[PDB]
């Protein structure tokens, strides 16, 4: 643009929220489908939905991590990570049934003396493995949802052995995706790549994906959020840097459905 | 005036990340703010301020 | 005016 | 010579209204008419050489 | 298109009746009221209706100056332990009961108000000295203005709020002022505090007035005698006189029926007992 | 500007009427004209989602 | 109706809820109002507000209470009794504003061989007067608000004493409805008769009703309901008689405002 | 003046 | 007259 | 603008001189009125006007001052701190009444590792308090 626009600097507004950023690499919608409301044509449960609109379709604001020279990576579940947030928790535990889409904005600046590149895949279904080698999908629900604060890679494939109370939890190599695919691959899946030379965040519009038109929020997450130092965190000659990285995402076009009473999950 | 039935809430500011600078760069400096009213904004019931004053 | 003023 | 306007009518019991006539020669003498208009603020607001628009980039 | 002063319903003449229409027969639980007329029970003759429900539009039944405040000044020397008398007052209709007891036969209401001055001054002492005409001086001190704390200080310059000065034996004094609400209508019943107790912070700061919004409404009048002292002491009362005008009014309430205990609906013990004995079958 | 309205005229001694002027730019400033509407008590006595014939049974 | 339909019998659905009742006495619809949303040329605050629509409005059954000989009479401010109702109380802790609407269907039943009468008032700004006669005004907070469980009227006034540390509470005398005014002058108030041999509910939509066009539902109360034994319970030749009353509420046309953290206030 | 006057 | 009296 | 003009990068010419700046944030009009002539209508006094133009109106740099931590602010007035420049001064001196309107150029470049902030402004009739 002549008049001034640029794809690096961009600005989104949901709900009371407005994200500002100087240096973007464009935006990303993931297979190409916005967020959307179930279409009566697919429509399943019979009950009029709650659709909460702004009261959860805005932007929380996740714990911001720390990124290192030894950071092997970190994940996050949806809806999961925000299970605790705001109206949409609420909405999203007292219904059996939900959907909803998101806007994931990672944000992570630096200085144009530091280097590092972070892959940033928004993967569907994304199940990881288990710590053990004399059982198979042991995994607890408390482990595997680890609510907003997420949970990491491992560089090492360390087994589970304490047999007669196992950690019953996963054991995600980076390497292999946490899932045993290798992760140069996992460019197939829609993604960013947050390069500290050419910008500071990744935005990705997610949709509802899933092989049914609305389901269990509480049983089942649709996306997996995997981020990954696909080139190491450098700066000048500090042999310990370090710079945070804050994950921000949008409830979008979310929907409820079969009202109860709240749900209250055993987390711990 | 202070008014708990017209109290219109809170302003704050906080690190979303971090500043970040690279060497021989200050690691400290300043931020400036400033406030405006919008074209929606009015006042009414005119009156005497108290910052003014002629004591004798 | 005319009617508005009446007259009498 | 009288001069007839509407008031601007706050709580309610058609337009309502007044009516003035000026008794004096001097413009000075008269009552204030309160009938004021207007402006834009721009002058103060935007003292800028280059026209802005708020949804583009204050700097390029 | 009705208007308060136009005539009344004529009775219509009827005569008897033998049919299955039930008038007198209805069910109050519905929470309606029956709404039947004389022809309705009994044989009536026709008649041309002349009154009207005119002065009892809700205009006409508040358009009357009521004393809503008196107040006292004087005009003696200040000197180190007492000072000249100037008066401040919290603008307010709940200082009398009457007009109170009126406005309150509704929940929220609507107007302009006509206040009228009313001054009177006296002799305090059995003296001989005398007083030259004195002039009032009646200032409106919004919430947040200065309030004056001499009578000769510099507040009483009102740059900005409105004075009046009144002269002695003329003509009682009078302006008029808008709705100046900050709501759609006043309330003369809140239902309700200014203040949201938190749990996380102490109690002692999460506390306030029941039934009690804005600390201050609608801020004071501070009235002063202009004049120097004279060496003869004279005191002087301004009772206000309240007109509501161009009033509307919402949702209706039963009138107060025990005396007034503060500006509230609390009443005090020893005041409960209004109606007296009159027993069942007496006429 | 004046404004001339009818007496409903009491104990007489054609129509009679009086005169009206407003001399205050504000509203509040007026006086009461005292021409006002009725309406019918229908909302309080009467506020029965199901409209009440009264020749009727009030319960059916 | 010929093909059967009557006003004793009616059907109420809101959300996934349905009362049913065969002898009512019709409905009453308050000043004649049913409740709305917002209109703009009456709005105030400019945000897009949040309309929780069917997940908040819908039937909130309160806990039953028992009329006996000796009940004075009970009384429940709205919103104040559905603050912890479901997703209701939820969107209404989260926003600062909000406004709504109610029907309320007051339930008790009996027999052809009982008799007695509740007086059901809805009254718009309920103000109640306090037990103290030496301060005016004082009922603390968590003292005019039981939430839920209401308050009830006493039929004699009795002045706490205990300066010290008082008990900061109301003292409604019934004949007085509480505020100082006869209770036989009430009907000038929204309202309807439970005359145990003619009906056994009452029904009463309520708009909403204040001097503002959305306000503070922490802070304010809109609505006072207020019961009252019109003629005492009777039967049969029982000294001591029992019958339930339970109250069933919904907000209607419900929209909140200003959102941002939940609101924790202090209740006890 | 026919105007503006206004007459009730 | 007509004239004025002017109006606003 | 895609053949390349910025708001950042401007050329002002008056007389027989010019600046050039690649780092401005734009120019500001006090109170969005240029300077202008005095027009018949406001004129006063009667006789013929002594215009100097570009012999007057023309960039004259005064002494650069010095910025450092310790700094609290500079002031000027002006016509005053234009007194002794060139043929303005001398006009100036010459009669009883003047005119003037002024493009005011203030000039302080550092680098990317510096940091700090200059407010400059331009105040009608700025009265400055005595020390007494
Ligand atoms: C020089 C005289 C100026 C006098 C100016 C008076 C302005 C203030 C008007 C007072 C408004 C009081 C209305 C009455 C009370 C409210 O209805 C209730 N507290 C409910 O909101
Ligand atoms: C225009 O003014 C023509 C109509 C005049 C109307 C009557 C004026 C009332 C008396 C005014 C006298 C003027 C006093 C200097
Ligand atoms: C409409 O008003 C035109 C006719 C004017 C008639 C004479 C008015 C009498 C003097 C009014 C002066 C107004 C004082 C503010």
């Amino acid at each position: 643009e002549a008049c001034g626009y640029s794809d690096r600097v961009l600005q989104l507004t949901l709900g009371n929220s407005t994200i500002t950023t100087q240096e973007a690499a464009n935006s990303v919608v993931a297979y190409g489908r916005w967020p959307e409301y179930l279409r009566d044509s697919e429509a399943n449960p019979v009950d009029q939905p709650t659709e909460p609109d702004v009261a959860a379709c805005r932007f929380y604001t996740l714990d911001t991590v720390s990124w290192t020279k030894e950071s092997r990576g970190w994940w996050w579940k949806l809806p999961d990570a925000l299970r605790d947030m705001g109206l949409f928790g609420q909405n999203m535990y007292y219904h059996y049934l939900g959907r909803s889409g998101y806007t994931v904005h990672v944000q992570c600046n630096a200085s144009k003396f530091h280097q590092g590149a972070l892959g940033v895949f928004a993967v569907p279904e994304m199940c990881l493995a288990g710590d053990s080698n004399t059982t198979t999908m042991h995994t607890s629900y408390q482990n595997a949802n680890p609510g907003e604060k997420g949970g990491t890679f491992t560089g090492t494939f360390t087994p589970d052995n304490n047999q007669t109370s196992p950690a019953r939890r996963f054991c995600p190599v980076d390497y292999l995706l946490g899932n045993g695919t290798l992760l140069g691959n996992a460019f197939v899946f829609p993604h960013q790549i947050i390069n500290l030379r050419t910008n500071n965040c990744a935005t990705l519009v997610l949709p509802y994906v899933n092989s049914l038109s609305i389901d269990s929020m509480v049983k089942h997450n649709n996306w997996g959020i995997a981020i990954l130092p696909l080139a190491p965190l450098n700066f000048a000659s500090e042999s310990s840097p370090e710079i945070p990285i804050t994950l921000t995402i949008a409830p979008m076009c979310c929907e409820f459905n079969g009202l109860r009473n709240i749900t209250l999950p055993r987390l711990q | 005036i202070d008014d708990s039935f017209t109290e219109g809430g809170y302003i704050s500011v906080f690190y979303q990340t971090r500043i970040v600078v690279p060497l021989s760069t200050p690691r400290e400096m300043d931020i400036l703010g400033f406030v405006s009213a919008c074209n929606d904004f009015s006042v009414r019931l005119l009156r005497d301020t108290t910052h003014i004053e002629q004591k004798a | 005016a005319a009617a508005a003023s009446s007259s009498t | 010579g009288a001069q007839v306007s509407s008031q601007k009518v706050g709580a309610h019991e058609s337009t309502i209204n007044y009516t003035t006539i000026n008794y004096y020669r001097d413009s000075a003498s008269n009552a204030a008419s309160k009938q004021d208009f207007s402006q834009d603020p721009s002058k103060f607001t935007e003292p800028i050489k280059d026209v802005l628009i708020k949804t583009a980039p204050m700097l390029n | 298109a009705a208007t308060s002063r136009d005539a009344l319903p004529n009775t219509e003449a009827s005569g008897p009746t033998h049919s299955k229409e039930i008038p007198a027969l209805t069910a109050v639980e519905t929470g309606a009221t029956n709404p039947l007329v004389p022809s309705d029970t009994v044989q009536t003759r026709h008649v041309v209706q002349h009154r009207s429900r005119s002065e009892s539009s809700i205009e006409s039944f508040f358009a009357r100056g009521a004393c809503v405040t008196i107040m006292t000044v004087d005009n003696s020397a200040s000197t180190t332990n007492k000072d000249k008398l100037f008066a401040v007052w919290k603008i307010t209709y709940k200082d009398t009961v009457q007009l109170r007891r009126k406005l309150e036969f509704f929940t929220y209401s609507r107007f302009d108000m006509e206040l009228t001055f009313v001054v009177t001054a006296n002799f305090t002492e059995t003296n001989n000295g005398h007083a030259l005409n004195q002039v009032y001086q009646i200032m409106y001190v919004p919430p947040g203005a200065p309030v004056p704390e001499k009578w000769d200080d510099y507040t009483w310059q009102t740059s900005s709020n409105p004075s009046i000065f009144y002269t002695y034996g003329t003509a009682p004094a009078r302006i008029s002022v808008p709705y100046v609400g900050i709501s759609n209508a006043y309330s003369h019943f809140y239902d309700g505090f200014s203040k949201v107790p938190l749990k996380d912070q102490s109690a002692a700061l999460g506390d306030s007035l029941y039934g009690a919004a804005s600390l201050n409404d609608f801020g004071i009048l501070a009235v002063r005698v202009v004049n120097d002292h004279n060496p003869t002491k004279v005191t002087s009362k301004i009772r206000v006189y309240l007109k509501p005008k161009h009033i509307r009014v919402w949702c209706p309430r039963p009138p107060r029926a025990v005396a007034y205990y503060g500006p509230g609906v609390d009443y005090k013990d020893g005041t409960l007992t209004p109606l007296s004995t009159k027993d069942l079958t007496t006429y």
